[PDB]
């Protein structure tokens, strides 16, 4: 042995949208030590149990430096669901939100399973992104919304969960 | 140009033939050193994480049994 | 008719380069994984001890208390 399959996640976005707790709080890090901020690549693994089975997922967090810029598409090439991360204190963020769903398009893969995670929804009073407003961003182009705290503790495990069902349910098509 | 034309237009569609079929060989060991390459870093991370998290596991551990005499001295 | 010639390569022109241009990529990519992957696995390297080295400092200087300051609990 176990695990019995291997999905291959990624994070991206906006830098200080908070992609990076947002992992560090799905892998359970008891501390903050990263690579981000330095290197602009981090990674994390963490097996979860979904219907019985062990699901083993390795979470990349790109933060675009073109310094490695041949590496990090190798992640968007190889990567089977991608969480696109703003911040809800802060727009253009969310407007590039956009601009991020090109690259997924552009650089990844045809039938990649994705994700639009407003990030800090738990500080609402610096609150600029409605969350209405949110959805219809998620509606149009097709793909899951979830607002999401890294710091609260809000909707992280399920924001995953949710994709790895996703990312599984497909597979499983392909009996 | 009928012959020319109906030549030609064999030669070019091979050339688009031809680097389609190049173009598979070229995006699958592109694909196939990705993984490797996937894999490999992968293993770095979960190292050097491994490896500094213990360096902090002491560094608690030092701190913390100094909170338990530090605190009874400030106490009094 | 006679537009139907120009309506092919005016369309294979365009797509000819798109492919020469694609392996030009393709072909620089094991290169750069590589020239890359270095990079990384130093940075990686250099940061890891980085990281162990602070843990470290902090785990001596958190035990000259233990030394000195439980010296001034001797010495009170
Ligand atoms: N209030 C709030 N702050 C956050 C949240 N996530 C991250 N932060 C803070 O926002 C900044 C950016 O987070 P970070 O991990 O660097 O994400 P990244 O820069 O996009 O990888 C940091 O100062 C974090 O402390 C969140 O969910 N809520």
């Amino acid at each position: 042995k176990t695990y019995d399959y291997l999905f291959k996640l990624l994070l991206i976005g906006d830098s200080g949208v908070g992609k990076t707790c947002v992992l560090f709080r799905f892998s359970e890090d008891a501390f903050n030590s990263t690579f981000i901020s330095t290197i602009g690549i981090d990674f994390k693994i963490r097996t979860i149990e979904l219907d019985g089975k062990r699901i083993k997922l390795q979470i990349w967090d790109t933060a675009g430096q073109e310094r490695f810029r041949t590496i990090t598409t190798a992640y968007y090439r190889g990567a089977m669901g991608i969480m696109l991360v703003y911040d809800i204190t802060n727009e253009k963020s969310f407007d590039n939100i956009r601009n991020w769903i090109r690259n997924i398009e552009e650089h990844a893969s045809a039938d990649v399973e994705k994700m639009i995670l407003g990030n800090k929804c738990d500080v609402n009073d610096k609150r600029q992104v409605s969350k209405e407003r949110g959805e219809k961003l998620a509606l149009d182009y097709g793909i899951k919304f979830m607002e999401t705290s890294a710091k609260a503790n809000i909707n992280v495990e399920n924001a995953f969960f949710t994709l790895a069902r996703d990312i599984k349910a497909k597979m499983d098509k392909k009996l | 140009g009928y012959e020319r034309l109906k030549e030609e237009l064999a030669k070019a569609q091979r050339e688009l033939k031809l680097k389609d079929e190049e173009c598979e060989r070229l995006s699958k060991v592109r694909d196939q050193l990705g993984q490797e390459l996937e894999e490999l870093t992968a293993s770095l991370f979960e190292e050097a994480h491994k490896m500094v998290r213990e360096a902090n596991i002491k560094q608690a551990t030092a701190e913390k049994q100094l909170k338990e005499a530090q605190g009874k001295i400030d106490v009094l």
